[PDB]
RNA sequence: ACGACCGUAUAGUACGAGAGGAACUACGGUUGGUGGCCACUGGUGUACCGGUUGUUCGAGAGAGCACGUGCCGGGUAGCCA
RNA sequence: CGAGUGGCUUGCUACCUCGAUGUCGGUUCCCUCCAUCCUGCCCGUGCAGAAGCGGGCAAGGGUGAGGUUGUUCGCCUAUUA
RNA sequence: GUCGGGUGAGAACCCCGACGGCCUAAUGGAUAAGGGUUCCUCAGCACUGCUGAUCAGCUGAGGGUUAGCCGGUCCUAAGUCUCACCGCAACUCGACUGAGACGAAAUGGGAAACAGGUUAAUAUUCCUGUGCCAUCAUGCAGUGAAAGUUGACGCCCUGGGGUCGAUCACGCCGGGCAUCGCCCGGUCGAACCGUCCAACUCCGUGGAAGCCGUAAUGGCAGGAAGCGGACGAACGGCGGCAUAGGGAAACGUGAUUCAACCUGGGGCCCAUGAAAAGACGAGCAUGAUGUCCGUACCGAGAACCGACACAGGUGUCCAUGGCGGCGAAAGCCAAGGCCUGUCGGGAGCAACCAACGUUAGGGAAUUCGGCAAGUUAGUCCCGUACCUUCGGAAGAAGGGAUGCCUGCUCCGGAACGGAGCAGGUCGCAGUGACUCGGAAGCUCGGACUGUCUAGUAACAACAUAGGUGACCGCAAAUCCGCAAGGACUCGUACGGUCACUGAAUCCUGCCCAGUGCAGGUAUCUGAACACCUCGUACAAGAGGACGAAGGACCUGUCAACGGCGGGGGUCUUAAGGUAGCGUAGUACCUUGCCGCAUCAGUAGCGGCUUGCAUGAAUGGAUUAACCAGAGCUUCACUGUCCCAACGUUGGGCCCGGUGAACUGUACAUUCCAGUGCGGAGUCUGGAGACACCCAGGGGGAAGCAAAGACCCUAUGGAGCUUUACUGCAGGCUGUCGCUGAGGACUCUCACUCCGGGAGGAGGACACCGAUAGCCGGGCA
RNA sequence: CGUGGAAGUCUGUUAGAGUUGGUGUCCUACAAUACCCUCUCGUGAUCUAUGUGUAGGGGUGAAAGGCCCAUCGAGUCCGGCA
């Protein structure tokens, strides 16, 4: 079994998922933490330096 | 009884198996009533099926060396 | 390189977990304030899934149903004492002081009161030599002479299940079954038969550990496999 | 687009004490190569005719399917060696 | 001992090629060279003959099948002009 | 697919009929995930669709999913999160312990719904008929109420009960066929309410000393059979339900084999096969309440994932439709579905290619190699070697039989079950297709089943049982974390950690010098603090005394790393290779020598063997069995070959339609020589050369595809190693603080551990903070 | 002789799992791992669905430097960074 698309028809498991706090489909519905946001996993907004660049 | 094993393991194997299961097999005397009608239900787990008795013994045997060592002490 | 398995095992993941979920109750012997005027009678006779080895089910006095490690010759019906003036009988537990010397015991207490922890395996025994007000003696299943507490609680007898050890697995399907109750990681691939990376003995074209394989005790894990402090080695000498 | 060989007559002759043993020339055939042809022999021939297994069309008759013929036997033309 | 020719072996050089020209052997298919193994025509002989042996002209055609080994090579077998 | 026809401006592919076909664990039916309107209707063809299109999963416009009893919702599983507590510089980080909550839609547990009718599209939801559950209210009964039971459970073999289905017998209703008289379909009817009860268990009676019983095990004076009785099953039987429903009609009755479902007996475990909510226990009438969320459709060779309407991938159930046969096998056929694994037209349709059929004689001569193909084949009977761990080898091998028809016999209750006999008879051929082993010997390797490089390696590599060594008494050994803490562990030496070897069998020699580990150690060496001397009004600093681990030194140890030679009739550096095996998967020389086998054998096997450079758990030897593992031989067989031929299907060629990509400095009709950075279509000299187009196999363009897959270079990178350099964790050891009272000691009061507690054990140690010395590829 | 029905037991395209050889087909593919035949396993160290856990010098690994979403002798993303 290859590792391409004979893999992929074995995906459908749903994860991420549309963020009530967001608005974002970056909620893991297993994990219950959005990746975007980071609801579920801290009150304050996700956010982060790296996300532009340095002296920007 | 290694029968079961076919011309595989080796002969010690196969031998050692053979002799504890055919102890462990055999009729043994209840230690309630005097009958040879004690059968093996598990692992150390002995039971007659005369009068029902239910007791604990050795793994294949169900009274081993040590065993029997704690009644004359 | 990476960590070796040993290490793998310390973070505690499922792969190197012990089935608990599974497992009975822990054997401890009951805790009795005094008088002694506490027995039960042995109500079944289960398999337990830890030690591959009887235990009996008891119904006491007060309405206590415990799980008992139980020694060999324990049958339904039977009644067991827990106390000081309990009976000198096999199936009874009193502190090493009341056992009469030359005495064959199981699960016997390091402490006063820890319900049990020497002696608790398949067909195996302690033997309680030596009596005194201050100390006794007891000689445990590796031959060792352990100074004890005479208030250390013990089981007469031996524990049931012995002989367990004499018939061989013959298949490695038999190993596996047994593994799977148990926290360890099996099978077993021997170091040298790894990539350099992943363990001290790997590496090089033909398999062979390219070290003396004598570990010192003050080695660090990682480092730390083979033969751990061998004070000797080998069958001669 | 023809190359080479074997065999027979020459001849048990010439030669040679003997043993052994030629040639010119005339013939017959083989082999390798070459071009073409199918009367003959052989192959094929899911044209065709026959036998026959399972199943379906109720039986019979007559058929389908079972790979480009279910399987088996024979084989015209044609193409071939 | 001396003088040469070839460019089939090996060595030498580093001139061409590393933003890549697919190694050996075999196979299949085509052309060629001559320092000729056979075949044609010759000369000498320690050429009677038969057969050898050595040499000359000559590249039209031919030079096959098999056993071990990947082998090229080579050893081996029976055929062969 | 074809012939007719329908609609339309237009029809090969949109629709009707006929004829012809395809799918049967699926190409049919119901669904989980996932998709998200793809579902239904009307109107369309610019877009999407491998051609066309009036069609559509496309475009436009509307419409469509109805629940007390189907899911959700409730419960808890592995496990997750939150809060508190604690750690952390800190947190959105981190472990424990408490509490709370979360965690199962086919497929865990679970109060209750069936039948029919209806729509373009929903349907146990709407409608009709019937039924049921829970809560609450009212009324009667009830004083019982919580013990117990249930929910609730592994694997293997098996009996009994029994429905559907299928089949057989006969009747009825309807259809088909038309030499026969046969063939097909139907013959219905639920939940629920009521009732019946086999098995198991128990009681009474009885009184077996050999009887009772089973498919099998088994049972009994501790009371067998027999007899009577209590408790007690089906999604089953029976009655109601039902002058309900459904059917054009009839509107059956019995039987066998019996999935579901019910209930028992046996066996296995170094393996022991959830929990919780809930339920029963615990009556009946009447009435009220039963909210909220899901509900369409696809579920795949076009609705999912794979960029696509992709030959891939993707869970569950329909596992009992007929013939066939051992069969959930093949093949053929129903119910049902489809002609969309969606471009067509034409040429006896050439070469060439892909898949195939058939080939005389020879029969492996082909090839590295029987690669490819083929041979054999089902079942019954006879018969079956070496070797063997006694299991096996074995379907060894080898030999014979096999259909149809007529009449029978035996086993069984019987089968539409099985085993045979006699007679008759057809073919080239009777497992007639289909299904369906070729066989034998020798050698190497690994014992065996098992594992593996998703995507060039399935093996001899990994694993394994078995053998062995090492560590540790549990306040342990080993391991994770900075810490708080944690895995091992509901574990305790018959344990579990760390390693090596790799079934059985026979065995496993010598070496402790080096290295490693461990123990000991008079003496030597060995840091810091404190102490002492000098120095400084102090301090820096110099020296001294004491001296831990460590080292020196001694000892133990090879199933510890490893070693087992040269020379001579010892030497390096400890020993100097024992049993065995041996030209080896190890032997360079080498195609070693002898032999076997062959016409011929660098192969193979046997023997020899001084072994360039075998050898004993770096395991040696040996080995039955096993193997898509390497090599060799034989029989059988055949187009592998001699040497090729003919044929079949799809392409290829021609026509309609659709319609890319690779590649492109320029010029370019070349050929032979030469020249040139020595490998030129383009330079030179000659030769040849009228232009364009079709088909072809690929000689050349050092063809196209990639800033090699070999080599070197760079004060380039990375992974890996170690007695490289330099450091960092970690362990050990001394010292200071925690830390108290009276080179050796006692105590208790901090602190630690055990204990539910009282209290016990220990104790100024240990833990922890700081520092010093040693070890330190575990890590940078 | 029968009964019994054990087995990491045998045959087997039952379901299901896998992949020895053809160095076949394909190789601007149906397909960035596909197709066909042959072949192996198929009561167990079996296969399989969903849920759940382990995370980057870290996992996981019957060990092949295998696997951790077409990439692994150290994932992916953005940033350091021109
Ligand atoms: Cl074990
Ligand atoms: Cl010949
Ligand atoms: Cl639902
Ligand atoms: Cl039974
Ligand atoms: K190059
Ligand atoms: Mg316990
Ligand atoms: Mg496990
Ligand atoms: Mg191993
Ligand atoms: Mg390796
Ligand atoms: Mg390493
Ligand atoms: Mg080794
Ligand atoms: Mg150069
Ligand atoms: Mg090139
Ligand atoms: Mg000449
Ligand atoms: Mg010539
Ligand atoms: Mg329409
Ligand atoms: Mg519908
Ligand atoms: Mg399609
Ligand atoms: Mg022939
Ligand atoms: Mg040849
Ligand atoms: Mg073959
Ligand atoms: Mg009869
Ligand atoms: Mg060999
Ligand atoms: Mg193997
Ligand atoms: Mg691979
Ligand atoms: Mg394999
Ligand atoms: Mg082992
Ligand atoms: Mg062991
Ligand atoms: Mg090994
Ligand atoms: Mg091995
Ligand atoms: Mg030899
Ligand atoms: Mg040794
Ligand atoms: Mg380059
Ligand atoms: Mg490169
Ligand atoms: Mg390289
Ligand atoms: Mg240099
Ligand atoms: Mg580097
Ligand atoms: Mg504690
Ligand atoms: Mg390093
Ligand atoms: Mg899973
Ligand atoms: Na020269
Ligand atoms: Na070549
Ligand atoms: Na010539
Ligand atoms: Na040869
Ligand atoms: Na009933
Ligand atoms: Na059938
Ligand atoms: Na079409
Ligand atoms: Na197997
Ligand atoms: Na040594
Ligand atoms: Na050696
Ligand atoms: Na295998
Ligand atoms: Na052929
Ligand atoms: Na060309
Ligand atoms: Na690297
Ligand atoms: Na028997
Ligand atoms: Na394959
Ligand atoms: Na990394
Ligand atoms: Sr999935
Ligand atoms: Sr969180
Ligand atoms: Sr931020
Ligand atoms: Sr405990
Ligand atoms: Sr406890
Ligand atoms: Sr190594
Ligand atoms: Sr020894
Ligand atoms: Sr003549
Ligand atoms: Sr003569
Ligand atoms: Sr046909
Ligand atoms: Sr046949
Ligand atoms: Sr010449
Ligand atoms: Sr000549
Ligand atoms: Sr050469
Ligand atoms: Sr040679
Ligand atoms: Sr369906
Ligand atoms: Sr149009
Ligand atoms: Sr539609
Ligand atoms: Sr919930
Ligand atoms: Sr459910
Ligand atoms: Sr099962
Ligand atoms: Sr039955
Ligand atoms: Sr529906
Ligand atoms: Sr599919
Ligand atoms: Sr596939
Ligand atoms: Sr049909
Ligand atoms: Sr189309
Ligand atoms: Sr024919
Ligand atoms: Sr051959
Ligand atoms: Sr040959
Ligand atoms: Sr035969
Ligand atoms: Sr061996
Ligand atoms: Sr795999
Ligand atoms: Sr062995
Ligand atoms: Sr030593
Ligand atoms: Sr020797
Ligand atoms: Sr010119
Ligand atoms: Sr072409
Ligand atoms: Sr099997
Ligand atoms: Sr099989
Ligand atoms: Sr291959
Ligand atoms: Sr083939
Ligand atoms: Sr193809
Ligand atoms: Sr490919
Ligand atoms: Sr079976
Ligand atoms: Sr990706
Ligand atoms: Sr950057």
């Amino acid at each position: 079994t290859g590792a391409g698309t004979p893999s992929q028809g074995k995906k459908n498991t749903t994860t991420h998922t549309k963020c009530r706090r967001c608005g974002e489909k970056s909620y893991h519905t297993k994990k219950k933490v959005c990746s975007s946001c980071g609801f579920g996993k801290s009150a304050k907004r996700r956010d982060y330096e790296w996300q532009s660049k340095a002296g920007e | 009884s290694s029968g079961r094993f076919g011309a595989r393991y080796g002969r010690v194997s196969r031998r050692r198996v053979a002799e504890i299961e055919s102890e462990m097999n055999e009729d043994h005397a209840c230690p309630n009533c005097g009958e040879d009608r004690v059968d093996r239900q598990g692992t150390g787990i002995w039971q007659c099926s005369y009068c029902d008795y239910k007791f604990t013994g050795g793994s294949y045997k169900p009274e081993t060396p040590g065993g029997k060592t704690v009644r004359r002490s | 390189g990476r960590r070796i398995q040993g290490q793998r095992r310390g973070r505690g993941t499922s792969t190197f977990r012990a089935p608990s979920h599974r497992y009975k109750a822990d054997l401890e012997h009951r805790k009795v304030e005094d008088g002694d005027v506490i027995a039960g009678t042995v109500v079944d006779i289960e398999h337990d899934p830890a030690r591959s080895a009887p235990v009996a089910a008891v119904e006491f006095e007060d309405g206590d149903r415990r799980l008992i490690l139980a020694p060999e010759g324990v049958g339904v019906g039977d009644e067991l004492q827990v106390g000081v003036s309990a009976e000198i009988a096999p199936g009874n537990t009193l502190p090493l002081a009341e056992i009469p010397e030359g005495v064959p015991v199981c699960n016997v207490e390091s402490s006063p009161g820890d319900g049990g922890k020497f002696a608790r395996a398949s067909g195996v025994n302690a033997q309680l030599l030596t009596h005194d007000r201050n100390v006794a003696v007891v000689k445990l299943p590796s031959g060792e002479m352990k100074r004890l507490d005479p208030q250390c609680r013990a089981t007469i007898g031996v524990v049931a299940g012995g002989g367990r050890t004499d018939k061989p697995f013959v298949k490695a399907g038999n190993k596996h079954h047994k593994m799977k109750a148990r926290g360890t990681k099996w099978p077993n691939v021997r170091g040298v038969a790894m990539n350099a990376v992943d363990h001290p003995f790997g590496g090089g074209g033909r398999q062979h550990p390219g070290k003396p394989k004598s570990i010192s005790r003050n080695a660090p894990p990682g480092r730390k496999v083979g033969d751990i402090a061998s004070k000797r080695t080998g069958r001669g000498g």
